[PDB]
């Protein structure tokens, strides 16, 4: 028998915080470990490997795993993260000597919220170029974003954008209906949004 | 990672008979094919040690596998259900438990084609209240009413992609939530300097590539045969 | 004086579906002080030597699951050459393995080696820079090539650079 | 003390 437990699929934390990502396994024998990355729309790469001897191992980025015989466990771990560390992490065991003793874990989902050093939030009105959308942006990570208590009216998740060019990031979420009457102003009603959330016109 | 699968995307219908390729030229010892899926992370269907060895793995009910070279691992799917609606990955592997990932195969197996709707899109112009607080731009771009849950989003701007400043959700929204054959809705922005927006001479377009039905699928009804397209909107800049 | 740690890996493929010999021969100074062969009853790395007998349980346990992961690693080699040089699977065929370290009399190393023979015939082999391979042929070429884009090279020198020159060090502090 | 072999051939 051989199984790789992560406790929990969804991680998010803070950028410039610590990350410890925590893996167990069941092997009776001696194994190899490994830790596996999976940037959006990617596929699995091998981030950390563990073979024998120290059991402190190192990777690109400051990525550390530490291998304990006492526990069987090989916990991730980095001092600092960042946005780009957002991604799916998969813990692995595998048999010495053969590829067909391998188990990888349920996998952790680490989102990585960037920090926006200029917060502006504020709720504005697209027009249609070819009808109406809401736009909710510049607000801080913090802020979450709630679904509508109406069938009719469409609210997107959080999601950040970075221009890349202008080292600048920002968080928005997007509001629309087909329904007349539909107003920005109330758009957003049952989220919990900042007191200082610009609304123009 | 020299793995490569085929085809990238692929949509089919119950009972289809649907065949993945993954090559790798390294030659590697072995090789996986696995799915991915929601909640069940990564599955073991089948693998192989080298030509013509073939090793079920954990979930290969549904699923044939063939090592017909050291490069060549294929994964057939005999009659396809809609369980098998999924995210495939093929794997190679030189070293024990060590493995290189292939881009992924996107497939979903329709149940009934009659539930088949391309999307509508639409971009939005920003607005000239973000114009003059921020002095930027974000355009936003909604792809609506399609299924299946199968499309890619790309912006455009004068007729090349871009990826900076650039959104995509994740996820699709259910636009009929309560219901299994509800429909998709698909928001995307592009924020972009104020000055670059108001430039009259710049051309952006959302484009929205959508996988449905193929040329070989007999369609009956009156509407538009709901094939694979690509359905895009646009807007020139704004001064 | 000058002094040498060698291990000698066989796998031999049986007949009909026979899983395949395992055997594992270490030497000091071309002297036989631990054996492990699949064949026994109870497969584990054993002292040939009194003076191996002061290695603990925790020690004689570790280098036995080496062994079963090599049997396992060979098994996958074996069953790879046959693709290599198109040969049936009912056959009896041998790949060995010769590795370890030669230090000078100054206690630094001579020379370090990780080298292969399929059926008598030499395969690949790390060069002395323990940088480079030697490919003797086709087949050859194709695992070197491996080996490189793998960078193996560096793993197998950090062994022969320190563990290998250490252990045996340790190995001759015996008697 | 014997050494792990890791790339097949």
């Amino acid at each position: 028998a051989q199984s790789v437990t992560q406790p929990d699929a969804r991680v998010t934390v803070s950028e410039g915080a610590s990350l410890q990502l925590r893996c167990k396994y069941s092997y009776s024998a001696t194994p190899y470990l490994f830790w596996y990355v999976q940037y959006p729309r990617q596929g699995l790469q091998m981030l950390l490997k563990y073979y024998s001897g120290d059991p402190v191992v190192q990777g690109v980025n400051g990525f550390e795993a530490e291998f304990s015989k006492s526990d069987s466990s090989f916990h991730l771990r980095k001092a600092s993260v960042h946005w780009s560390d957002s991604a799916v992490y998969f813990c692995a065991v595998s048999a010495k000597g053969t590829g067909s003793k391998l188990s990888f874990g349920k996998g952790a989902k680490l989102t990585v919220s960037p920090n926006i050093q200029n917060p502006d939030p504020a709720v504005y009105q697209l027009r249609d170029s070819k009808k109406s959308v809401c736009l909710f942006t510049d607000f801080d990570s913090q802020t979450n974003v709630s679904q509508s208590k109406d069938s009719d009216v469409y609210i997107t998740d959080k999601c950040v954008l970075d221009m890349r060019s202008m080292d600048f990031k920002s968080n928005s979420a997007v509001a629309w209906s087909n329904k007349s009457d539909f107003a920005c102003a109330n758009a957003f009603n049952n989220s919990i949004i900042p007191e200082d959330t610009f609304f123009p016109s | 990672a020299a793995v490569t699968q085929s085809p990238r995307n692929k949509v089919t219908v119950t009972g289809g008979n649907v065949t993945l390729s993954c090559r790798q030229t390294n030659s590697h010892n072995y090789m996986y094919w696995y799915r991915q899926d929601t909640g069940h992370g990564l599955r073991l269907i089948h693998y192989s040690y080298g030509a013509g060895n073939l090793q079920i793995g954990d979930v290969p009910d549904g699923y044939k596998a063939t090592r017909t070279t050291q490069e060549d691992f294929f994964l057939l799917l005999e009659l396809a259900s809609p369980s098998q609606t999924s995210l495939y990955f093929c794997a190679s592997s030189d070293a024990p438990g060590q493995l290189y990932f292939g881009e992924g195969s996107k497939l979903t197996v329709l149940e009934d084609l009659k539930n088949v709707f391309p999307p509508e899109v639409a971009v939005f112009e920003p607005s000239e209240a973000e114009i003059s607080h921020t002095q930027k731009a974000t355009l936003v771009c909604l792809a609506t009413g399609f299924y299946p849950d199968h499309v890619e989003l790309s912006w455009w701007v004068n007729g090349k992609e871009v990826h900076s400043g650039v959104c995509t959700d994740p996820q699709p929204l259910k636009e009929q939530p309560a219901l299994n054959d509800s429909r998709y809705a698909l928001s995307s922005r592009l924020r972009v300097s104020a000055t670059f927006w108001q430039n009259p001479r710049n051309h952006f377009r959302c484009q929205v590539q959508f996988y449905g039905l193929s040329e070989n699928d007999e369609w009956t009804q009156d509407r538009a045969k709901p094939v694979t397209q690509i359905v895009s909107a646009e807007a020139w800049g704004r001064a | 004086g000058p002094h040498s740690m060698r291990y000698y890996e066989t796998a031999t493929s049986r007949r009909g579906l026979g899983e395949p010999r395992y055997t594992s021969v270490g030497y000091v100074d071309d002297k036989e002080f631990v054996r492990f062969d699949s064949d026994a009853e109870n497969p584990r790395y054993e002292p040939q030597v009194p003076w191996m007998e002061q290695e603990g349980p925790e020690y004689w346990e570790r280098i036995t699951q080496v062994a079963k992961g090599q049997e396992q690693w060979f098994r996958v080699n074996l069953r790879t050459l046959l693709g290599y040089y198109n040969q049936s699977a009912g056959g009896t065929h041998t790949l060995q393995r010769m590795y370890g370290c030669d230090v000078g009399s100054d206690g630094r190393l001579l020379r370090g080696y990780e080298q292969f023979a399929y059926d008598g015939c030499d395969y690949i082999a790390l060069n002395e820079d323990l940088r480079t391979w030697t490919a003797a042929d086709m087949a050859a070429q194709i695992t070197r090539r491996k080996w490189e884009q793998a960078g193996a090279a560096e793993y197998y020198r950090a062994y022969l650079e320190g563990e290998c020159v250490e252990w045996l060090h340790r190995y001759l502090k015996n008697g | 003390s014997p050494l792990d072999s890791l790339w097949w051939i």
